[PDB]
């Protein structure tokens, strides 16, 4: 197999301060929905390339007007002195 | 059409790929006098030589 490097010599873990997603801490709401008009979320096509034509192609592309799933990553506690 | 238009080469040089062509033939005949002649459908004598 692949070797993943020495482990990880620290026996103890850091605490987690956890708070759900109605934690009135993550629940700011930035829609930002997927718009087509845009192009957001296309996947070129792999070995391929168009120049000035419109083409219907089946693949994997997000729905119009999805408004996702939004993750915030925050910072860590600290001392205010 | 999902049919080869452009390549981009190893030299540098863009490219455009056309399918291999040939002329065009009509042959005006006449029976009568049995004599015949040749046109190559627009398309100049430049290229025929
Ligand atoms: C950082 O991680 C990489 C990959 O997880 C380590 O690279 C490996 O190092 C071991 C030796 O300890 C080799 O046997 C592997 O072949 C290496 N893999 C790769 C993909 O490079 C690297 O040693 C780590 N560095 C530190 C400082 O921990
Ligand atoms: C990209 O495509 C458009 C439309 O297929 C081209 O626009 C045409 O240009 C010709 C020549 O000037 C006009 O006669 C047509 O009326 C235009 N059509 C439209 C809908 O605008 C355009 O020239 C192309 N661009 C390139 C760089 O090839
Ligand atoms: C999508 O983008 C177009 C062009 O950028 C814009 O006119 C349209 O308002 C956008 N859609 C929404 C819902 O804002």
């Amino acid at each position: 197999d692949v070797d993943s490097g020495p482990p990880s010599s620290a026996t103890s873990c850091k605490e987690a301060d956890m708070r759900n997603s109605s934690s009135e801490f993550f629940n700011k709401q930035w829609p930002m929905p997927i718009n087509a008009s845009k192009a957001d979320g296309i996947i070129y096509p792999t070995g391929k390339s168009y120049s000035n034509i419109s083409l219907t192609l089946q693949g994997l592309f997000p729905k119009h007007g999805d408004l996702g799933e939004q993750y915030i990553y925050s910072v860590g506690h600290s001392d205010s002195n | 059409f999902d049919n080869l238009i452009g390549y981009y080469s190893d030299d540098g040089n863009y490219y455009c790929v056309r399918p291999c062509v040939s002329v065009p033939l009509s042959v005006v005949y006449d029976k009568t006098t049995n004599s015949h002649a040749t046109i190559f459908g627009s398309v100049a004598c430049e290229h025929i030589t």
